[PDB]
């Protein structure tokens, strides 16, 4: 009862609190460094196999 | 909204590179310490 | 004023007559691809003598049809009674 | 290891940026408008012997005219910057600090502000 | 914090460079100023008031070369520096004037802002060195 | 994690490349009152849709799981439906559950609470009526390919011919539409078939949109109940919406706040050994560590 | 981070050879009344008003405490509640029983006294 | 409360001696001694009396002219 | 006004977005026990929120706890619309 | 393996070293003692309080609380220079020694 409601909530504006910190220093840091690569080989890969199974079930459906 | 409080403009920009710490402003009136003077007279 | 004056043109829409003939002859060019394609599976499956029953133009003619019915389908629905959109949305 | 069109265009380009680029001097941008000429010169004389053309032979030397009337015209107006309280150096005409130079430093010519 | 007493340049300067201080201050002093007595007393109490400073005291006497390699002029001198890069000079003895120069660098480099890999130390002669080579080699290649 | 287009499996949905899918919703854009933001249904239509179902469709067809008075409040009211229901004949035989309460012996005239049932008594009869085919029911036909769209093209779509190697013997039409393109239904709707009692024109295409969105309205989850619960999904979003704030002021900056501690450690020397640290300590799962663990 | 391993024969809560802050680098308190931080609108003598007499009478009782989160539920759903039902009935007023049954009821007048 | 300015409470510029300030709250104390400006007076005074006090509020004012 | 907050949010200067101190700073208790000795040199605290975490309200505790309660009071009556 | 050293170098020890140093600690808060051994452990709660004194422990508790006691109350916390220079202070010699006579002195024991 003797301290702010919601303190420290935009100290030094949009940009640098919620584009600095919560992007760069929590998500990305914190995710993104994490995962970004073993997610993006696991989604080219798949995207890849997918395509081939279905260029497969193309040959098999079309004959011309 | 014009704040007529906030006078600050490109012409008013005073950084050099010189000073590292930058100055008050950009008139160089800066005059030297009391206690400066005193010692280099005494030097 | 308008709603309490005389039309001016009659649809035959208005005069309870269907023209998806007419539609479907004019949406036609717009998959002039999927139609050729179809042309093309059905010369290749006549000349062979013995072919596969799995093989048949079933599916570019699918193709071709949901071409010319995507084409051809949303204007006949927009003209019809109760089809008109909200007051605002 | 690059075509020469390719090459020469982006010399006359690259002459014209390294020309705004650099420090304005007035004699340095009389030398490098200079140098901009000549990029035009061998320019010229490239696709003319590309497309056997005769007129842009001419354009060389026409370059080499319009050059020399415009270097002379730089030449009387450095001298006239003598005589009018002009430094050659444009950025030391104007009281706008620019960090890029290690000393600019201005002031009034008085020798105090405050009597009592 | 509390002053660091020294009379070998070198000793002193390995120390500094060994700690990397992020704000300190040197106090220069030589024996030929009567005014450098409040100075120790003045350096003493700032240096046990402020936290963010590190305190080094260089006697001049024992010390000379010192001098030549911080540009030292008129003792008593008080550099202020960030990071080895020289951010103040005060020359004389006042404490008001002293600790207004500590608070006004501590506040401006407070409210700086440094690029990642771009804000380790460096040594003092450092700056004077890059800006030699930018200006004064080339002077000297065209005169001599 | 893609897929292909033009293989006729939409969004890697597989077993209906057999026929036309698309059409109403992915490859082109069928508008429906209903199924529009902040839509509903619109009420003639679903009249005439009604009208349409009772004088030509509910001949073949029925909706065994649904009743005539679906339509009070919305379509009509309590007296027309009363009459149009009566229009029509049950039996007996028709009723799916004939307990003690149905205690008639023979035909008599539909009221507005009986189940929409076909002129047929039973599934048999109707495939043998029907050449051997038997007309769907309509309960729970909106588990088809663009659900009323799939109504609207059956409905229309008999405008083409077989390619070469199709052949459709007697009693079956080529429908692009229907599974393997051979359907064993005839033409129903032709122009002018139905008498509108609004004076709107009768088209075929008319008539399939009514009828298809009368089928639409009677269905589950997707008819005549889906627009208020979307009224009532964007209420709820809106509610939360709002609610986010003192969400968060009472959690983060609760949080904040009772974690705003001052700290302070200090040099005890007073001579007192710390016996409590080496003699003291207890753990709930010592029941469990005791006589196996670290002996 | 700070030395070596300490094991249980130094007998001192504090080792003899860990640091003290001498009390001339202690932040000393301060001992006056700082500005209140406080907006434009509870700066009010007539918002201090309204805050005590809520208090005293509402909040020191309980179940009037309670009235009131009864009342705050209130606003709460009509809020969420009146607007998106307004705007979806104004939406959609044409595709309307009403407007159905007139249009029937005047093809009806026309088809007699044709 | 609100902010304060102790040098115009005590009536003195800020570049004024300490005996300067003894003798402007002597003088502003006679008046007021027998409530709110007389409470400004005494912590003006309390915090401009002390050296390093007087030192850290002037620190931080960083002071316009006029 | 809520520009007028955002702008005076916007001058504070902070350490990669976060309000931390400077410098190390130590705190003793006046009336601490007289076993206590002196700080021991360990950096304890990183920030001072409980000294920049304040409204100065001293003078009217009352009123900002009528406020957190009121807030509450909302928040329960929005989860009590929706038990409801 | 002496090929793979770079790779090793860039993505094991930089990567943790630099995480530590980014929340103030070094390699000791993460190799001397294990996060799992520093809460729910009995065995090494066992050997600790009979063996240890209490400033090992408590002063690796102390800076994991001065980090998270800030981080907790607003996420993406780096700490400031006079921070991660006390960090930096310590070698891995150091670290290696405690290591090794703390894993000594456990099989001894
Ligand atoms: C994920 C999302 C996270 C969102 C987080 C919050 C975002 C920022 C909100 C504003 C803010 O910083 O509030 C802190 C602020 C507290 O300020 P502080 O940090 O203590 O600063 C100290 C100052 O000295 C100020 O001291 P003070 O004594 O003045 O205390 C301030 C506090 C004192 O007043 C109260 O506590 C009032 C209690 C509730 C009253 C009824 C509110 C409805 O509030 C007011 O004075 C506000 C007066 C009424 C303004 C009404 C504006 C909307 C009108 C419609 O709290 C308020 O202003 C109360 C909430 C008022 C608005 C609530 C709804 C906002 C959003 C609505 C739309 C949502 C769309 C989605
Ligand atoms: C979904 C939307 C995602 C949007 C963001 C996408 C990524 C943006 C990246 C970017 O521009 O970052 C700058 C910026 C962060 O920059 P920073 O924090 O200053 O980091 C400086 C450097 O980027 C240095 O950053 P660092 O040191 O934190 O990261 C080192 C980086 C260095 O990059 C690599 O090592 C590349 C590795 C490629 C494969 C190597 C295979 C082995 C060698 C052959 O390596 C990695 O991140 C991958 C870790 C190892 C993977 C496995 C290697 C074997 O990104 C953001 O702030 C993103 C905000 C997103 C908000 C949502
Ligand atoms: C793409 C992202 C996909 C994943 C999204 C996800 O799962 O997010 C988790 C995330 C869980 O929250 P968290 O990670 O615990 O931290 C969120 C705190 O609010 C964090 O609070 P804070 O103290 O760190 O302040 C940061 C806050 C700062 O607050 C603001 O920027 C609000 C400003 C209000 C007006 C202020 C005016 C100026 C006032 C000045 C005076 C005071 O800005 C944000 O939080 C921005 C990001 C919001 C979450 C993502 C929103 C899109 C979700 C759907 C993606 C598809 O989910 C949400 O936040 C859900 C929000 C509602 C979503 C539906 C409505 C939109
Ligand atoms: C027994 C305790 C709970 C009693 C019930 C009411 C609690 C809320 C009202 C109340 O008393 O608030 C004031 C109390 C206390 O508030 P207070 O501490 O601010 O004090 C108010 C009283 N004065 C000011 C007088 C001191 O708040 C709580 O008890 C908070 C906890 C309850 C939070 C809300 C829970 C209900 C909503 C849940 C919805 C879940 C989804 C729906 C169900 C799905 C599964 C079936
Ligand atoms: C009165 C408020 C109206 C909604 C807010 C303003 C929207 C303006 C643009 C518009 O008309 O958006 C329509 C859009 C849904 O339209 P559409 O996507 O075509 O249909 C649903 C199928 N995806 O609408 C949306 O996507 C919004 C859906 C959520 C409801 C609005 C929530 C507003 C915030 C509370
Ligand atoms: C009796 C001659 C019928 C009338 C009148 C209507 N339909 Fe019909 N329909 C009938 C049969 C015998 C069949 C089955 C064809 C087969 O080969 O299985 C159908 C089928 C349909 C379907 C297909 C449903 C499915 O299971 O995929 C639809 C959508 C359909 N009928 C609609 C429909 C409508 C809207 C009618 C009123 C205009 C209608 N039918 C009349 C027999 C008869
Ligand atoms: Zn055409």
């Amino acid at each position: 009862s003797n301290q702010f409601i919601n303190f420290h909530f935009m100290l030094g504006g949009f940009r640098t609190y919620v584009l600095e910190r919560f992007f760069k220093q929590v998500w990305y840091r914190r995710n993104i460094r994490t995962f970004w690569f073993p997610v993006l080989i696991s989604y080219t890969s798949g995207c890849i196999t997918m395509r081939m199974y279905d260029n497969n079930c193309y040959d098999y459906f079309y004959f011309s | 909204f014009q704040d007529n409080q906030d006078r600050s403009r490109v012409e008013t920009n005073s950084a050099t590179w010189a000073h590292n710490l930058p100055k008050e402003n950009k008139f160089n009136t800066e005059t030297l310490e009391k206690q400066e003077v005193e010692s280099r007279i005494l030097k | 004023s308008s709603g309490d004056l005389p039309s001016a043109t009659l649809s035959m829409i208005q005069q309870g007559q269907d023209p998806k003939e007419l539609v479907l002859q004019h949406c036609k060019p717009n998959c002039l691809h999927w139609e050729q394609k179809l042309k093309r599976c059905e010369a290749k499956l006549r000349e062979l003598v013995n072919a596969d029953p799995e093989m048949s133009c079933m599916y570019p003619l699918r193709d071709w049809v949901t071409c010319v019915e995507a084409c051809v389908q949303p204007q006949i629905i927009s003209q019809l009674v109760g089809a008109q959109k909200g007051r605002i949305w | 290891m690059l075509t020469w069109i390719s090459f020469w265009s982006l010399i006359f380009w690259l002459i014209l940026i390294i020309l705004v680029l650099k420090p304005k001097n007035f004699i340095s941008i009389l030398f490098m408008s200079e140098l901009t000429w000549l990029a035009l010169y061998c320019l010229s004389l490239l696709f003319g012997a590309i497309y056997c053309d005769i007129t842009l032979l001419s354009i060389s030397f026409f370059i080499l005219g319009v050059a020399g009337l415009e270097f002379s015209f730089g030449i009387l107006i450095a001298i006239l910057y003598k005589n009018l309280n002009e430094s050659l150096n444009t950025d030391l005409n104007n009281n706008n600090n620019n960090q890029n130079i290690f000393d600019k430093n201005f002031k009034t010519p008085l020798e105090k502000i405050n009597w009592q | 914090s509390r002053v660091r007493s020294f009379n070998d340049f070198k000793a002193a300067k390995t120390y500094i460079d060994t700690l990397k201080p992020k704000l300190a201050c040197l106090y220069f002093r030589a024996d030929w100023n009567p005014l450098c007595e409040q100075a120790d007393k003045d350096f003493d109490k700032l240096s046990d008031t402020h936290l963010e400073y590190e305190f080094v005291k260089i006697d001049i006497d024992k010390a000379p070369q010192a001098k030549g390699y911080f540009a030292v002029r008129c003792e008593p001198e008080f550099l202020l520096l960030c990071l080895g890069q020289e951010m103040t000079r005060q020359t004389g003895q006042n404490q008001r004037n002293l600790e207004h120069r500590l608070f006004k660098v501590q506040e401006y480099v407070k409210g700086l802002n440094f690029p990642a890999g771009m804000d380790t130390y460096e040594e003092f002669h450092e700056q004077y060195m890059a800006e030699h080579t930018q200006l004064d080699k080339e002077i000297n290649e065209w005169a001599r | 994690f893609i897929y292909r287009d033009d293989i006729g499996a939409f969004w890697g949905i597989k077993g209906y490349e057999e026929l036309v899918t698309e059409v109403g919703t992915h490859k082109g854009h069928n508008y429906w009152p209903q199924f529009s933001f902040l839509g509903t249904y619109d009420s003639g239509s679903v009249r005439r849709g009604f009208q349409v179902f009772a004088r030509n469709c509910g001949n073949c067809h029925g909706m065994i799981y649904k009743k005539y008075d679906y339509l009070l409040d919305k379509a009509y009211r309590q007296l027309e439906l009363a009459q149009m229901v009566s229009d029509f004949t049950i039996h007996p035989a028709h009723q799916h559950f004939k307990q003690y309460y149905y205690q008639e012996w023979d035909e008599r005239d539909r009221v507005i609470c009986d189940h929409i049932y076909p002129p047929y008594f039973s599934q048999d009869q109707a495939k043998n009526a029907n050449g051997g085919v038997w007309p769907t029911d309509f309960s729970k036909i909106k588990l088809r390919p663009g659900g009323i769209n799939y109504i609207y093209n059956i409905s229309t779509g008999y405008h083409f011919t077989p390619p070469f190697g199709m052949d459709v013997p007697k009693g079956k039409y080529f429908n692009p539409y229907f599974d393997h393109m051979i359907i064993g239904m005839p033409r129903q709707l032709v122009d002018g078939l139905v008498d509108y009692d609004d004076g709107t024109p009768a088209s075929t295409p008319q008539m399939a949109y009514d009828v298809s969105n009368f089928i639409n309205f009677m269905q589950r989850r997707v008819g005549y109940k889906r627009p208020d619960k979307m009224v009532r999904y964007y209420m709820v979003f809106t509610g939360g919406l709002l609610i986010l704030p003192f969400k968060y002021f009472k959690t983060k900056a609760y949080y904040r706040n009772l974690l705003s501690l001052r700290w302070e450690m200090y040099a005890v020397r007073d001579g007192v050994y710390y016996n409590h640290f080496k003699y003291g300590g207890y753990n709930s799962r010592a029941y469990q560590f005791r006589g196996y663990f670290w002996a | 981070v700070y030395g070596k391993l300490i094991f249980n024969n130094i007998k001192e809560y504090t080792p003899s050879w860990i640091k003290t802050i001498p009390y001339s680098q202690v932040t000393k308190p301060i001992l006056r009344k700082q500005p209140q931080i406080v907006g434009k609108i509870n700066a009010d003598p007539k918002v201090k008003k309204f805050w005590v007499f809520l208090r005293e009478n509402v909040q020191y009782y309980p179940f009037l405490w309670q009235f009131f989160i009864l009342g705050t539920s209130f606003v709460w759903f009509h809020v969420c509640y009146d607007p998106w039902l307004a705007i979806y009935q104004a939406n959609n007023a044409h595709r309307s029983l009403e407007t159905a049954l007139t249009k029937e009821k005047a093809h009806k007048k026309k088809l007699a006294e044709q | 409360t609100q902010k304060l300015d102790y040098y115009a409470v005590l009536g003195v510029d800020r570049l004024a001696t300490a005996e300067q300030i003894k003798d402007s709250y002597r003088k502003l104390a006679m008046k007021y001694h027998p409530a709110r400006k007389f409470q400004e007076i005494a912590e003006a005074y309390a915090v401009l009396s002390v050296e390093e006090q007087r030192r850290a509020y002037d620190f931080l004012n960083q002071p316009s002219p006029y | 006004g809520v520009l007028s907050e955002y702008n005076q949010r916007l001058s504070k200067k902070l350490h990669k977005g976060h309000l931390v101190e400077d410098k190390p700073t130590f705190f003793v208790t006046s009336s601490r026990p007289g076993n206590f000795g002196d700080h021991i040199d360990f950096k304890v605290n990183i920030d001072n929120w409980f000294d920049e975490n304040r409204v100065h309200n001293e003078h009217e505790t009352d009123i900002r706890r009528t406020q957190i309660y009121t807030l509450n009071a909302i928040y329960y009556g929005g989860l009590l619309s929706f038990a409801r | 393996l002496r090929a793979l050293e770079p790779l090793l170098a860039k993505f094991i020890y930089r990567w943790r070293l630099d995480i530590a140093h980014q929340r103030g600690l070094t390699l000791e808060d993460s190799l001397l003692f294990m996060d799992r051994e520093l809460r729910r452990c009995y065995f090494f709660e066992t050997v600790a309080r009979q063996n240890l004194h209490p400033y090992t422990v408590l002063f690796m508790k102390k800076r994991r609380a001065r980090y998270y006691k800030v981080e907790r109350g607003l996420r993406g916390f780096y700490v400031p220079d006079w921070v991660r220079k006390e960090a930096e202070e310590r070698q891995l010699s150091e670290t290696v020694d405690n290591i090794f006579n703390w894993e000594n002195f456990v099989y001894r024991e």
